[PDB]
């Protein structure tokens, strides 16, 4: 984190100082499908 | 305000197209900040002298 903030400034001397390096963001662990709790006639029609 | 994220959300899609208006992204920041930088020299003067 300390190394791209000096290619923000483009300079190899970083004067004292806060710098606003690239944000971060957190990253999704997993997808939710959810779909409320018909059926077709299939056991009706094959059977 | 983060342009990369406002204007694309979190998608690469847009995000490769945004490179090429180049600075665009990046100035809105440096102009923001520009501002906000400031905005606590102003409170600095007035109050704190």
């Amino acid at each position: 984190p300390l190394s791209e903030t000096k290619c923000t400034l483009k300079s190899f001397t970083v004067e004292k100082g806060i710098y606003q390096t690239s944000n971060f963001r957190v990253q999704p662990t997993e997808s939710i499908v959810r779909f409320p709790n018909n059926l077709c006639p299939f056991g009706e029609v094959f059977n | 305000v983060d342009c990369t994220m406002y204007i694309c959300g979190d998608s690469t899609e847009c995000s490769n197209l945004l490179l090429q208006y180049g600075s665009f992204c990046t100035q809105l920041n440096r102009a923001l900040t520009g501002i906000a930088v400031e905005q606590d020299k102003n409170t600095q003067e007035v109050f704190a002298q």
